[PDB]
């Protein structure tokens, strides 16, 4: 009306009035301004009721829709009734008063910039023969203890030992043996209900592989008990990516671990693997605070244990050092100790897999150079041989290790390469070639003529590997493993695909395709060479 | 079975209910439909990928597969939670309520270009604002994104959504279209892909926002060092055959470090051009007139020989020279969105940037632009530049895609898509997406 | 004509904040005010360093003029408010638009 | 830790092995970001310290792992303009401590 004139309604009830003042406003066209004169602290439900219904840009109750009563304005602290537009005409339009951002338009410049490297280790390590007496003597006044293991090695005559030396001075623990080869997303959350039942204050983890990071995860579980489990995977899923924060521990527990397979670096990795219980989908969890702060490395541990799983275990060092030192991730610190646990490997493994436990020397030297790898790789990403060794494993109920070491040649062949420049990035940026790397490798270990060119260098290098795992006792081809094959040749169509994409990503300085990778993996079946 | 105005008329009354209903549901308990959406539509990008393969046509397989890993994990981490259920804020000492409501029903329009991952991206963020989306698939793609609407639904009712919240169309045809875009239900729309589209989507009398690109111009000064920028733009130029908004689309050389440049894109797959063969490739760029629909993706090679050429296999760019006049006509001036490129030959700083600027007006949106040089020893050059260029947002020394070494390069930045605007007109500098835009206001004062 | 003189300087003032340059289309009725606010503040401004003109405003204003101007290639932005006739050949311009207005604005009255 | 006296901090703790007995106890209400300067010290990783008696300057060597400080970090921003030859001291000084420890008898394979 815009006029001193008004018309009013008859309305019925509250919900009446409600309906005509909807239908009142949608004939407007756009929802500005609406007024409730009602009692206040009687009346909620009404009040807000009534709020649910309407849509003008603003409510007011028991107030005009005017600026100025006495003093200050009536409302005091409001926009003018103008100043009230929108971008839209149509319907149910709520006006939005103005701004100058409004009017003004925007920037944003993007720098060039460079990036952080690493190099980060668990504080506390032991290693010696009757290390632990002398290893938890300094465990004074921790006064809860929980106990990670699987049945078969508390079945043997080694839990006993340690949950004597924590009467030694007495400590209240519990052992827990319930994993079997994997994490399976269903003893994880026992496992935690149990613990945090109990309370632990120092975590014991025991053993090779499952075992150890189980609990880890089980163990940050005790931490936060709030959260949700995937977007502890989903939000973390690789390294370098430090968007944003922790799950926040080093809290009401601390880790103890002890390894028994010499050949996993697991144990001072910031590394977990949990399986899906459905189909069992991957989950790989990597992030600095799942290092233990403590890690104990015994030997007194694997005089008994046979061949060849002491090879299959060397053979997963071997693979993971290789890898790492060719890594494009592979800064100087892991180069040393890398190159140190390669060179002194050499000599040990064959009188260690001969020898033992006759030879008390080369077996718990190999057990230290696994460890070292371990160290070593904790810093360089794995090789795309890794993973794709994972699946193998995981389709077939292969072992790790061997499966992988069954790779390793046709693998280097495929780094076999002077400058394909097909699918590689930034590749003269900090990586040469990682040909001229294998040489030093090689006439490191002086597995090289004095007067050399680098092929010749590296056709020693795996000659050398060849006949060196010739030595223990392996399949050649995977049909000689064992495999049957016309399914292998169904398969493997998808099984490189994900082969691809398993995180690997990968510090592997080439792109591989998925041609590639197939052709591999026929190779390698047959034990045929993949050159081109 | 979606054909004709009687079923599409009745599936709006049926989602249009269950957004009545649906929009009534507590933020804690849309969370878990959202982390289950987010983690269902997660692992299987490998599929939509494959059969994306299948029905678009063109391109690169893992291009598809991890933009679907980066799509979904860049979704979720990027709206965790963010309160979007009733109250917003509070002044008790004022009485003066602020809470928010969702928008209403909502079309959304697929190019063939990103069939999957654009659909998702919809879906999810509209679950968010409490919404219902329709879509309106291209009859090329759209069997895969049906699939995606199948399966993301389908995610969403195994954690308590109302029977459906998706509307899609079966064979996609333009009278339909047309007809719910102007359907009186429908609260916004959701357009994107080629410029004639949104157009015909800003006419409609109804708020709309397309997210689109035009030529996106880099400029090369003597003081930069080739091989660097030569590289991120191999790249970024072959990522897919170079179907990715935002992409290059022209190259500017200053004066007398021209040739040396190009003989580097010699030295590599890239083949130089400067002969009727011009013409050759120019006739079926711009066949129409309108961006001929079958150079899209596809390889060099390919497109070489199917311009009526033979070329060396292995070379994944050709680059055109016929490019000395700068206006609307020149084919090389629009975008290509193909392993395909022209480049210009500029005389100093000042006119590589007024090329650039007359570059970017015929695209008639802002989006992106690029400066190669040094990098501390010119920031009066650096921001000369910026002064003069009006895109949507300016990088130096860097390509504007995603994923370079380890996390991304640039590891942090919004897609090249997403970034839509109100307006075409000119100069309309686009704006990525966020639900305040999906999303109504109140303020009570007490 | 409702509110000739605040909206102008409104406008204007919020402009100058932009570093913007306002055009203004007064109405027939209510004009010959709006314009000698238009000189006003312009004064003010002109003697503050102002650049020697930053408004613009129609004499006798005309509904072709408007159109004209209002179609002009060279205006960046239109703000109307008023009647719901007037903001609506706005929003059919092709351009951005935004339109102050308001609707029927009801109140209800409970026993309590 | 206030109380205690200070001798007895250097005279019980003089060098490695005698884990004899116990701490003083930090880690307690302070945390330790340690920048180093000098291209030539591993000072700054060493739980080692040296403290000067007045008198006559009596040497006062403090060897013990809680020394440690948790945090350290190595920028170069700090030398380029360092001059030489003091460029060459710490050298020669890393250098020195490089072979001397690679030969000691403390040597395990770590540290090779």
């Amino acid at each position: 009306k815009l006029s001193p004139t008004l018309g009013l309604f008859r309305a019925d009830n509250f919900e009446d009035a409600v309906a005509q003042a909807v239908t009142m406003v949608e004939i407007g066209g756009i929802g500005h301004t609406s007024g409730l004169y009602t009692n206040q602290d009687v009346n909620a439900d009404r009040i807000r009721y009534f709020g649910d219904k309407l849509k003008t840009a603003r409510i007011l109750v028991n107030i005009p829709t005017t600026h100025g009563g006495i003093g200050d304005l009536y409302n005091f602290n409001v926009a003018p009734s103008l100043t009230l537009g929108c971008g839209s005409w149509g319907g149910n339009s709520i006006s939005e008063n103005v701004g100058p951002k409004h009017l003004i338009n925007k920037k944003t410049v993007a720098k060039r910039a460079e990036n952080m490297l690493w190099h980060k280790l668990p504080k506390s390590i032991y290693f010696r023969r009757g290390s632990l007496p002398i290893a938890l003597s300094d465990l004074e006044g921790k006064k809860r203890a929980f106990l990670v293991t699987d049945r078969f090695l508390f079945n043997n005559g080694y839990a006993d030992d340690v949950v004597a030396l924590l009467k030694a001075q007495g400590m209240e623990v519990q052992t827990f043996f319930e994993v079997e080869a994997d994490p399976t997303l269903s003893v994880v959350e026992k496992g935690a209900a149990a613990m945090q039942s109990f309370q632990p204050d120092v975590i014991l983890a025991l053993g090779g592989g499952s075992p150890m990071d189980a609990a880890k995860i089980m163990w940050v579980m005790y931490e936060h008990p709030d959260t949700h489990f995937e977007e502890l995977a989903m939000r973390f899923m690789d390294i370098r990516k430090r968007i944003y924060k922790f799950p926040k521990m080093g809290k009401k527990a601390e880790l103890v671990c002890i390894t028994t397979t010499s050949g996993t670096g697991s144990e001072v990795t910031p590394f977990a693997v949990v399986t899906d219980d459905k189909t069992g989908a991957k989950y790989p969890l990597a992030d600095y605070e799942l290092t233990p702060q403590m890690a104990i490395v015994d030997a007194n541990l694997v005089m008994n244990m046979p061949k060849s799983l002491t090879a299959f275990g060397g053979y997963d060092a071997v693979t993971h050092a290789l890898e790492a030192y060719v890594s494009v991730l592979a800064n100087e610190y892991s180069d040393g100790q890398a190159l140190q646990a390669l060179k002194m490997l050499k000599e040990y493994l064959p009188s260690s897999y001969a020898n033992g436990a006759k030879d008390p020397i080369a077996r718990e030297k190999v057990h230290n150079a696994a460890t070292i790898a371990g160290i070593a790789f904790a810093n360089a990403f794995l090789g795309v041989c890794h993973s794709m060794a994972h699946k193998i494993g995981a389709e077939f109920h292969l072992p790790h290790g061997l499966a992988n070491a069954l790779l390793i040649a046709n693998v280097v062949r495929y780094n076999a390469n002077d400058n394909p420049t097909k699918q590689t990035a930034f590749s003269q940026y900090d990586r040469p070639q990682a040909r001229r790397r294998y040489a030093e490798v090689a006439d490191h270990l002086g597995l090289s003529q004095p007067g050399d060119r680098t092929a010749q260098k590296i056709e020693r290098l795996l000659t050398w590997l060849d006949e060196l795992k010739v030595n223990l006792d392996i399949p050649k081809s995977i049909q000689a493993a064992g495999v049957a094959e016309a399914d292998f040749l169904a398969k493997v169509d998808e099984l490189a695909v994900e082969a691809f994409d398993d995180q690997c990503t990968g510090a592997n300085p080439r792109y591989p395709l998925i041609a590639e990778l197939k052709e591999v993996l026929l190779a390698s079946y047959y034990g045929k060479p993949f050159v081109e | 079975p979606v054909t004709n105005l009687a079923e599409l008329d009745a599936l709006v009354a049926r989602v249009k209910a269950a957004q009545a209903e649906f929009a009534t549901f507590s933020q804690e308990q849309v969370d878990k439909i959202f982390r289950a959406a987010s983690l269902a539509a997660n692992q299987a990008r490998i599929p939509l990928a494959q059969m994306a393969v299948e029905e678009s046509g063109m391109g690169i397989v893992e291009d598809k597969v991890i933009k679907n890993h980066f799509a979904s994990e860049f979704i979720y981490n990027k709206y965790k939670d963010e309160k979007t259920c009733g109250i917003l804020e509070e002044d008790d000492n004022l009485g003066t309520m602020t809470i928010a409501e969702p928008v209403g029903i909502i079309c959304g329009i697929v190019p063939t270009t990103n069939p999957t991952s654009t659909a998702i991206f919809k879906s999810l963020i509209s679950l968010k604002t409490r919404n219902g989306i329709i879509f309106s698939p291209h009859p090329r793609a759209k069997n895969s994104t049906n699939a995606a609407a199948k399966l993301v639904l389908d995610a969403a009712i195994a954690a308590g959504a109302p029977k459906d919240i998706i509307g899609w169309i079966d064979q996609p045809s333009v009278e339909l279209s047309n007809a719910l875009m102007k359907h009186d239900g429908i609260a916004l729309i959701l357009a994107t892909g080629g410029p004639g589209m949104v157009k015909a989507a800003y006419s409609s009398g109804k708020p709309a926002i397309g997210v689109g690109a035009g030529n996106v111009p880099v400029v090369i000064d003597e003081t930069a060092d080739i091989k660097r920028a030569v590289a991120s733009i191999l790249m970024s130029k072959t990522f897919d055959n170079g179907v990715v908004c935002a992409s290059e689309q022209a190259a500017i050389v200053v004066s007398e470090v021209y040739d040396e440049v190009k003989e580097r894109f010699a030295t590599h797959k890239a083949h130089v051009l400067s002969k009727a063969d011009a013409d050759k490739v120019r006739k079926v760029l711009l066949i129409d007139g309108a961006l001929n629909a079958k150079i899209v993706g596809q390889p060099a090679a390919a497109i070489a020989e199917m311009a009526g050429v033979k070329v060396p296999a292995d070379t994944k760019v050709l680059v055109g020279e016929g490019l000395g006049k700068v206006s609307y006509d020149d084919e090389f001036a629009h975008e290509k969105l193909s392993p395909t490129l022209g480049l210009f030959r500029a005389d100093n700083f000042e006119d590589a940037v007024a090329q650039a600027v007359t570059m970017v007006e015929i695209g008639g949106i802002g989006h992106t632009s690029g400066l190669y040089t040094n990098q501390d020893v010119n920031a009066d050059r650096i921001r000369y530049f910026g002064d003069k260029l009006k895109t949507a947002r300016i990088l130096v020394n860097i390509p504007t895609t995603h994923g370079g070494i380890g996390d991304l390069y640039n590891f942090n930045v919004a897609p090249s898509l997403t970034l839509g605007c109100g307006s075409w007109g000119g100069n309309s500098i686009s704006e990525n997406v966020g639900p305040k835009h999906l999303i109504n206001k109140k303020t009570v004062a007490k």
